[PDB]
RNA sequence: CGAGUGGCUUGCUACCUCGAUGUCGGUUCCCUCCAUCCUGCCCGUGCAGAAGCGGGCAAGGGUGAGGUUGUUCGCCUAUUAAAGGAGGUCGUGAGCUGGGUUUAGACCGUCGUGAGACAGGUCGGCUGCUAUCUACUGGGUGUGUAGGUGUCUGACAAGAACGACCGUAUAGUACGAGAGGAACUACGGUUGGUGGCCACUGGUGUACCGGUUGUUCGAGAGAGCACGUGCCGGGUAGCCACGCCACACGGGGUAAGAGCUGAACGCAUCUAAGCUCGAAACCCACUUGGAAAAGAGACACCGCCGAGGUCCCGCGUACAAGACGCGGUCGAUAGACUCGGGGUGUGCGCGUCGAGGUAACGAGACGUUAAGCCCACGAGCACUAACAGACCAA
RNA sequence: GGUCUUAAGGUAGCGUAGUACCUUGCCGCAUCAGUAGCGGCUUGCAUGAAUGGAUUAACCAGAGCUUCACUGUCCCAACGUUGGGCCCGGUGAACUGUACAUUCCAGUGCGGAGUCUGGAGACACCCAGGGGGAAGCGAAGACCCUAUGGA
RNA sequence: GCGAAAGCCAAGGCCUGUCGGGAGCAACCAACGUUAGGGAAUUCGGCAAGUUAGUCCCGUACCUUCGGAAGAAGGGAUGCC
RNA sequence: GUGGAAGUCUGUUAGAGUUGGUGUCCUACAAUACCCUCUCGUGAUCUAUGUGUAGGGGUGAAAGGCCCAUCGAGUCCGGCA
């Protein structure tokens, strides 16, 4: 009589394209509770492995002991605040405001842009806090970027410029820790923003496939029984109904698959270490070696090995953070084999 | 752990752990080391095993 | 049900046929269902490890042949994980005769039993040779 | 008995197509309706409890698997929260299938003088086309907004991104003579769906290594052919799923409903004015897309003889063209070499052993030898090759 | 009914049949479940003796059913090989074409509209795709009736 | 080797079953390989694929027109020196 | 034991046939083709060459089958505008 079934895919990542930026632009931010603070960290993803840890979810009867964890090697050598940017509230949305640089830039931050020579640090800063004196300053964030140099293993140099949100007590009291953070030379680090245990949200672009058939791309049945033996193997039986005399886009069909920005949520941290702890005997494979400033994540992380992955704080989170989790034992063994 | 065929130590989180008719139980490192037992060969023999070096 | 505090991977299917674990005059049980599972179009009903099946009686005693009878896995040939990540097979797959409460109906076990299938099936598992 | 609504069925009508709108059933894949089978919130009860019975709101999601039958229908099983119904040319043959209806061959029964018939039954009996337009999925080139780099905003658009069950405690408790037997709330798990990933298990792996049958290069050594590997054993990377990770709560407004204050109507009344609450449904939240949003945006910096871009060169975290991304001596982008890490599994040769044989000869065994061979990875290393240079640009 | 039509009035068998409308007849075997198959029963709508009946070993690209074995037929798909496919050089057709044509949701009309009416949406050009629509293309419908047609 | 069978090789013939170059070479198709656990659930139907296999020894049911059924079935062996 | 009968068996010997795949093709390589699958294969066998039967006539182990891509009455021209 027809059996349902609920549809082939889903039509919220839609859609299916490839991406605009290889790198991952945050749509959603964490909410102003703590203390002020940046929103948001990058490295570049290194491979997988598993950790041996011990059971820390107290509502769990195996409590306390033993138990292997797959784990994603990310790279995430401390990025760079070069700048504070600021939004004001228009009945038109959130427009930046202006924006207060350094003079202290990377090396290479000329590969992406184009390097200021003469800027007025105090005059923006001025204009945002007269904004601010009015009641119109939304949102404060800073222009960050990273140093693939930092990683031997990620061939690139040209930095990874990307905007992080700092949200904290007061407005006044994060644009003033806003401005000391950069004012400096923007440094900072993991340990600055997360803390193993924690849970974060992993954003990144996917693997690319390139163009693929409807069964890859949208889970739809190959040809069955006799069919398949028809010269029709891998192909939908129809495009839609007679009327409407069109076809929908509701419909499977061939496309680009991969390569399209996924904010994948809950991600939590094991360990934030450094030094070659997790690095993997022969080497990750098609990545290379780690050694240095790291991140070890749980789980698997969007993107194949040497593509950037931005973090942020889960802003959906439906466990307690249960801090610094005991690591019994990293795996080095071979990927080979 | 400690592989009953080969006699190498085995990764942790790694591994099958083979239960026979009889009930008896036999920790294999690899699928290379399980299909090398099905064939009918003692890791005594295999002279890339450990047993036998 | 309480957790089985193991990944399984279902190695039977509706009519799959399998070893009687017991002395109750059955030899061969016949799977027909899957307590508390609905699949979805066109996929064949799974059964795996410490599942509460429903089974025919394929062969055995001329009073065991043909009964409708509930049972319980406890060995299958896929792989079943445990917490620490190693995998567990077995020689064959089977399941002891069970009644309402989910006491065995039969006396004793043949062969071994899986260690996870205790904690959702005591009175089996209390009743066990073997339990690896 | 009386009034009606829908257009699934059936019938009536003969408007539409006979220079053809491909049948029934099934399949696949897509949107929908509500007259709701389950799930959410309610009401009544011949509502103690548990379990039901009848009604209301409600279309988010689900609504599965098999046995006989071409069947639709329907009959039967075991599961199930439940295994609801209907529309889209009785959705779908420039998609499949062709079991039935309905060609030609043949048999049976019935009828017939007969040719032959049947709204009887049975066996066999074909599925054409290189898409022009439109439509949608993905991909590029231009123009407009009117120099470039990077970062943004968000008009709007898409989502089911989540649905449901079992179990533990609450509890052998409330209630009940007893039997029996709840809930709020907190936890853990399974299943369906969804998105991504490959440490792990499994598949592949006509890269690779080994065994061996036939035959040919005289033997040996080493090789070719045996269908795109002879067969067999093992199998890296990668790609994968049978593997592994992640997928809320909460607000705001309401329906059925429960109420407040309250008049018309001194009283009473949830409604008329007003107010409090209340659904898996609606709005936000959250994920994806999105300056071509013609109101064609915002910021910052560089530049208008020069910022920046194209071709070029070495390559991919990208790839059907096009596009995208990285590097180019101020260098580790690729190759070579060497290590590292892996796959095989002990090389030729020679020494010894060797059932035997006058001898020739001798399959094989051991040692030499974790050997020989092999790598789609990593590292070291500028040795080679990233050189020369051309073009556009306010 | 305990003979009348029309000469006789179904004997052996066979029987729910490739014949049985009723029909998925009833009972059993078999299965979790069997409009199937087989056996029995059988008043056979409307079986039957050379219009041959029954029975039967052997044979069969003949028709239906069951079991063991076997397997990607399926659960539920994956990866691989070879030829295409895609880009370049060369060669180079056919189908089809009233016109206009970037449509979509409704409506309306000879009652099944890209072209009417009302709205919505739509910058142009191009590559690749699987075929939803053009009641797509192909064949002056084999189906039905009509003709003081044909064989 | 049973063989005018396979398969590999002569003698002889041919590279004219007559367009080419490039991309780890995507989707899709055509021939095909292998697929864990399950094993006809697929389907009108096991359609398609697969399974078995050559020779020798042991052994062989019902039924039968005494010819057959029968290679029934079932069981073991197979190399090289 | 000998003997070696047979519209006998096996069988891609050669040759003959055409079961399923409803595969491939379906403006083809082809106005009936390719591939795998399958049947006979000492006889009512297959085949070449020659030769006989002619249109309401042949020929037909009968399908209204065949008689030069033409058959429930061949083809050509004529009757015929
Ligand atoms: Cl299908
Ligand atoms: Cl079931
Ligand atoms: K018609
Ligand atoms: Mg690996
Ligand atoms: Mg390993
Ligand atoms: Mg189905
Ligand atoms: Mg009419
Ligand atoms: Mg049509
Ligand atoms: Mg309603
Ligand atoms: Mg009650
Ligand atoms: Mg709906
Ligand atoms: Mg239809
Ligand atoms: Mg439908
Ligand atoms: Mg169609
Ligand atoms: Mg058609
Ligand atoms: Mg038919
Ligand atoms: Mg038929
Ligand atoms: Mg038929
Ligand atoms: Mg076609
Ligand atoms: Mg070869
Ligand atoms: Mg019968
Ligand atoms: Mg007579
Ligand atoms: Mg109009
Ligand atoms: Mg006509
Ligand atoms: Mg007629
Ligand atoms: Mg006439
Ligand atoms: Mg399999
Ligand atoms: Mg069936
Ligand atoms: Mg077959
Ligand atoms: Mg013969
Ligand atoms: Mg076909
Ligand atoms: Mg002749
Ligand atoms: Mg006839
Ligand atoms: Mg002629
Ligand atoms: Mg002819
Ligand atoms: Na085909
Ligand atoms: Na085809
Ligand atoms: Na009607
Ligand atoms: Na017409
Ligand atoms: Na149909
Ligand atoms: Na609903
Ligand atoms: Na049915
Ligand atoms: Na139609
Ligand atoms: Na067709
Ligand atoms: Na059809
Ligand atoms: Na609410
Ligand atoms: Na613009
Ligand atoms: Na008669
Ligand atoms: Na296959
Ligand atoms: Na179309
Ligand atoms: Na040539
Ligand atoms: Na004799
Ligand atoms: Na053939
Ligand atoms: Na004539
Ligand atoms: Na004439």
């Amino acid at each position: 009589p027809q059996p349902s079934r609920p549809r082939k895919g889903s039509l919220g990542f839609g859609p299916r394209k490839r991406s605009t930026s290889e790198t991952p632009r945050f749509n959603s931010w964490p909410s102003d509770d703590g203390q002020p603070g940046v929103q948001g960290f990058a490295g570049y993803k290194a491979g997988m492995t598993h950790v041996v840890l011990v059971n820390d979810e107290p509502n769990s009867p195996r409590e306390g002991m033993e138990e292997t964890v797959p784990v994603t090697v990310i790279e995430t050598p401390p990025m760079r605040a070069v700048a504070l940017r600021a939004y004001e509230d228009t009945p038109y949305g959130q427009r930046p405001l202006t924006e207060v640089w350094t003079d202290e830039f990377h090396s290479e931050l000329d590969r992406t842009l184009d390097v200021p020579e003469d800027h007025d640090p105090d005059a923006a800063e001025e204009q945002i806090r007269d904004a601010h004196e009015a009641g119109d300053l939304g949102d404060l964030r800073l222009i960050t970027h990273t140093v693939p140099d930092a990683v031997p293993s990620v061939p690139k140099k040209k930095p990874d410029v990307m905007e992080t949100r700092v949200g904290g007590g007061s407005v006044s009291d994060r644009l003033d820790h806003a401005l000391d953070i950069v004012e400096d030379g923007g440094e900072h680090a993991m340990n600055d923003i997360f803390r193993a245990g924690e849970y974060a949200d992993v954003a990144g672009v996917t693997k690319g496939k390139g163009t693929q058939g409807p069964v890859k791309r949208w889970g739809v049945q190959k040809r069955k029984g006799k069919h398949a033996r028809q010269g029709w193997r891998r192909r939908i039986g129809n495009l839609g109904p007679w009327n409407p005399s069109r076809v929908r886009s509701t419909v499977p069909q061939q496309g680009q698959t991969g390569y399209h920005q996924r904010t994948e949520l809950n991600k939590r941290l094991i360990d934030i270490g450094e030094g070659d702890e997790p690095t993997v005997d022969g080497g990750f494979v098609n990545y290379g070696e780690v050694d240095g400033p790291y991140t070890l994540v749980k789980g698997s992380v969007p993107g194949p090995d040497k593509r950037l992955v931005r973090f942020r704080p889960a802003v959906r989170p439906n466990d307690q953070p249960r801090l610094d989790p005991e690591v019994r034992y990293v795996s080095n063994e071979s990927n080979q084999g | 752990r400690e592989c009953d065929y080969c006699g190498t130590d085995i990764e942790p989180g790694t591994g099958t752990m083979f239960v026979h008719k009889d009930g008896a139980t036999t920790h294999f490192c690899s699928s290379k080391c399980e299909n090398n037992a099905d064939l009918g060969r003692e890791a005594r023999n295999l002279e890339w095993t450990d047993t036998a070096r | 049900m309480e957790a089985l505090g193991a990944d399984v991977t279902q190695g039977l299917e509706k009519g799959s046929l399998i070893t009687c674990a017991d002395n109750t005059g059955a030899r061969e049980l016949k799977v027909i269902s899957v307590h508390g599972y609905s699949g979805t179009k066109n996929r064949l009903p799974k059964a795996g490890l410490g599942d509460k099946i429903t089974v025919s009686v394929t062969k055995g005693t001329p009073e065991m042949r043909r009964q409708v009878l509930e049972a319980v896995v406890v060995r299958q040939r896929k792989p079943i994980r445990r917490p620490d990540g190693t995998r567990v097979k077995f020689e064959d797959n089977a399941a002891v005769i069970v009644d309402e409460n989910e006491d065995p109906r039969g006396t004793e076990l043949k062969g071994p039993i899986a260690r996870e299938v205790a904690q959702r099936f005591g009175s089996v598992a209390s009743a066990a040779t073997m339990i690896v």
